[PDB]
Order: C-alpha cells, then structure tokens, then sequence
C-alpha cells in the first residue's frame, strides 16, 4: 500500500511487468487474497476457446507451458530473479505468522531475562 | 477393381482417361469415373461424359476455393446437362438439402428425378425397423421404386443415407432386391472410412477419419448416438498446421466424451510435446499442472466430471485406448482412418492400422489374466 502510493507522487506509470498468470484471474490487485491460484465465477463459464484465440490462435507465439529439460524457469514472473520467485503466501497466512513473533519475542525475553519482573502478583501471573 | 496409386485426390483427366481405355480394352467392361465436389470443380470429372450424376450429400463445398457457395453443385449440374440422355441420368439426393434441389432444377428435366430422404414422404422412403448396432444396422426400406432390403451401415444416420442413396442406384439396374444383397454385403464389410468394430468378441472399436472439426464434431455426436455407455477416443494435430483447429477440437471432443487421449498424430519436424500443450491449452489445463500431477496418484478430473489423459507415443497410447473399454462400450480412433503414414519428424512410419487394434484386442485378454488394471490412465501393475 504504501509503496503504490508513493508512486503516485511522482508521476511515474506502473511498468507493464504486472502479467497475467495462468489463471488470468492473477493480477497484482487480485492476488493477495485467500483463496489463491483459483479463477474467479463470473457466473457464464470462462470460454476456453476464447483465451486460446487471444493469446496466440493460428499463427503467433503463447508460452506454451509444456516443461523442458533447460534449467530457464517456467513462469516468465522468475525472469529478474537471480534464483527464483518468492514463495507464495497469502495477506492472512503472514498476518497469523508475523503475529506469532512478537508474540515470541515477549516470550523470548521471558524465556532469558524474564523470569523475574517488577511486579508483585507475578509468582500467580507466571504459570 | 483395382486401383492405382496416384498423389492427389484427383488424378489427370488425360491420364483417368488413358486408363479407363486401356481398362475398357481388356480386363473392365464399363468405365465409371467418380470424383468429389473439389475433383468435379477442378475439371477432373467434368471432362467425361456421365451416365448417372448423382449427389450423396449437397452442401457448402470448396467456399473458400470456388469463392462462392453452391459452386461445386454448378459445376456437377453443368457437366451432368453437358451429356444428358433422357430417363438414363439419376437425381438421387436429400431432399433436406437445398443444395440437391438446386442442382436437379439444373440440366435436362427429361432426366430422371428421385429423392433418397427417409422422414420426407415423397421419397416414399423409410428405414421402419429399430436394428441399430455396431456391428449391423439392418432396415427394412419399404419403397416402391426402392429395394426392400437395405446394407448394414456402422454410422446411425450417416450410413443409413449412404445405404438409402444407394439403393436407389441398385434399384435403377435391376428392380429385384436380390441383386442387392452383393452391395448390402460389401457396404457391411467395414471399409477405411467410418468402419465398424471387428468381428473378433471384444470391445467396439471404430476407426474413422476427422480432421476437420466440423466432422469431427458431427461424427462425435453420432457416435455419442450410437455409444451406449461410454465414448472413448484418442486423437491429435499435424505439425505446421491451423494453430487455431487445435483448441476447438480439444474443447469440441472434451464437451461429449467421458474420457479423451490426446496424443501426436503428425510431428513432421514439429516438436512434441508442443502442440499436446496446444491441446491441453483448451481445457484450460497445463501440460506443467498434468505432469506435477502425476507424481502423485490422484489425477483430478475435469469440472465437468469427464476424464482427459494423453500420451506422447501414439502405439502404446492407442493400444490402451482399445484395452481401456467397456463391454458395451466402444473405442473410437478418429486420428487417422484410410491413412497409412505416420511422418515423426523428418521420417515416416506406416505402423498406423487395425491390425495394431486387432492384436491389442486379442492380447487384452492375457492382460487381464495377468492381473493388470486397465480401467485408467495409471494401470495399477500388481507390485
């Protein structure tokens, strides 16, 4: 969010990078939600044909995703990467993770310097 | 009755001449030249003088060729009026297709007029018997210029009107139906296109020619007609090809069969692989989403609760598709049918036939004995 909003201030266009994914349903905007990789209903059924005949129909080039013994990553989104794409999670799965570690963190100073503390009510308080 | 070997669908019309003479001279009392609507536009047919010129089904042919719709149908009706005799020429066609009338309001009306249509009362034709079968479809036509008896066809509609067309041109000679029975035998004897299953007891297997996938579609919805149980079938695309054909065709086949092997009908110099991902485009699958599938045991279906697999070679792929049947069910090959060349790369292979079919058939019953699983993709082998 933030760094979006930066961009603004400057006058700056996103670059065309922002692609498609297999499902075209993946965008920047759509991503970070829960249920991942799964192609929206938009009540009518996508028409297959149709997105074949975008893409690359009789004559014309689509990354055909057929796997091959080259070690050049699949997903054009490796390009730029030196070894490879960060592994997907979703806004909520980091939102419990990141919890956690604060959450250990406190633990943590309790684990070393915490098992005594300033408070008087603490011999209940620490079971 | 033999035939020589020539390129193109339509030989030279000098040439097809010298041998029809040379055939006439000795060893053939009659020379009967037939060719398609695209011979017949071309000048191959049109330059001989035609007894009976009959059309067995009269629709849009070479529209993007001729130009013009209804061109070859001219061109038939001009050759047909160029050497007319009269109650000699036959009109025999459907009367369904507009095409057909048009064609017989064209020429010498002197000439004799007939309509082969089974639903429309004035052909007074007629199957009036519930026979249908892979292996024969008995009718009893009841005509009065007709025969009573009719051929057994391997096609549920397609077929019939064949047999119906025909027996008119059988009737024209001799008006007994006993004469018919040669014709009904030899349109019963399964041959290259649209053939019926083996006379061996085992599961159908029809081996027939779709490339288009106009008649790919229409023959899928009579096998689906036809199929009582299940329709299997396994076919693939040509290298350098329509890119454009490959995607409706996978949607085309997956829409109406349960389960469907895709594999590599013609490579010539194309890469593998390539064009089977073209294919599995269609669906909206992966060749990537497969094969990660395959790892593991699962193997999901499609949404719409059918099957979908594939294969790279086409011998081991086909032989399962024959050993993976149901009893009344029936396997379709609509990859190749009369064809006997099979270009993988810069080579050619004839290793494309029924007798593949018929050995895998006649071995699936040691497979069986043996304890291998054939009722998917992922045989379950014993250990």
């Amino acid at each position: 969010l933030e760094a979006l909003e930066a961009m603004a201030k400057d006058n700056q266009p996103i670059p065309p990078r922002a692609m498609i994914l297999s499902r075209k349903y993946r965008t920047l905007v759509s991503s970070w939600i829960e249920p991942l990789q799964e192609e929206a209903e938009l009540g009518y059924e996508i028409d297959y044909i149709a997105r074949y005949v975008a893409e690359g129909g009789l004559t014309g080039d689509r990354k055909r995703w057929v796997p091959r013994r080259g070690k050049t990553p699949l997903d054009p989104d490796a390009e730029g990467f030196i070894y490879s794409n960060p592994r997907e999670t979703s806004f909520k799965q980091r939102c419990l993770e990141e919890w956690r570690l604060h959450h250990r963190k406190l633990l943590k100073t309790l684990h070393n310097e915490g098992p005594s503390i300033l408070g008087k009510i603490s011999e209940s308080d620490y079971i | 009755d033999n035939k020589l070997e020539s390129p193109h669908t339509t030989p030279d019309a000098v040439l097809v001449q010298k041998l029809m003479a040379k055939m006439v001279h000795n060893g053939t009392e009659a020379l009967v030249m037939e060719a398609s609507s695209h011979g017949l536009a071309l000048g191959r047919c049109d330059k001989v003088d035609f007894d009976i010129a009959v059309f067995t089904n009269l629709t849009r042919d070479h529209l993007d060729f001729h130009g013009t719709e209804e061109e070859y149908r001219d061109a038939k009706a001009k050759l047909f009026a160029r050497m007319v005799d009269p109650a000699r020429h036959r009109k025999i066609v459907n009367i369904d297709d507009p095409n057909a009338a048009f064609f017989l309001a064209q020429g010498n009306p002197d000439v004799p007029i007939v309509t082969f249509a089974m639903e429309n009362k004035s052909a007074d034709v007629h199957p009036l018997k519930f026979q249908l079968s892979l292996f024969e479809t008995q009718v009893l036509v009841n005509t009065p210029q007709g025969i009573l008896e009719i051929s057994s066809g391997l096609l549920g509609r397609h077929n019939i009107y064949n047999i119906l067309a025909a027996v008119a041109v059988g009737i024209a000679v001799g008006a007994p139906l006993e004469d018919i029975v040669k014709g009904i035998e030899e349109v019963d004897a399964v041959p290259g296109r649209c053939e019926l299953i083996d006379e061996e007891q085992a599961f159908g297997v029809i081996v027939d020619y779709a490339h288009t996938p106009d008649a790919l579609s229409r023959l899928l919805d009579y096998v689906r007609e036809l199929g009582p149980r299940r329709v299997i079938t396994v076919f693939g695309c040509a290298g350098e090809s329509d890119r454009g054909k490959r995607p409706i065709m996978a949607k085309i086949a997956t829409d109406k069969s349960d389960v469907t092997i895709l594999t590599s009908d013609n490579p010539k110099t194309e890469d593998p692989l390539d064009i089977l991902d073209d294919m599995l485009a269609g669906v909206g699958w992966s060749m990537q989403d497969y094969l990660k599938h395959g790892e593991n045991d699962y193997y999901p279906p499609l949404p719409n609760g059918h099957r979908l697999f594939l294969h790279d070679i086409r011998r081991v792929a086909v032989r399962c598709a024959v050993a993976m049947g149901e009893e009344g069910d029936i396997v379709v090959v609509a990859g190749k049918g009369h064809e006997t060349y099979q270009i993988e790369g810069d080579k050619k292979e004839f290793f494309d036939d029924r007798e593949e079919c018929r050995e895998a058939l006649q071995y699936v019953d040691e497979l069986h004995q043996a304890g291998i699983d054939t009722s998917e993709f992922p045989w379950r082998l014993p250990e």
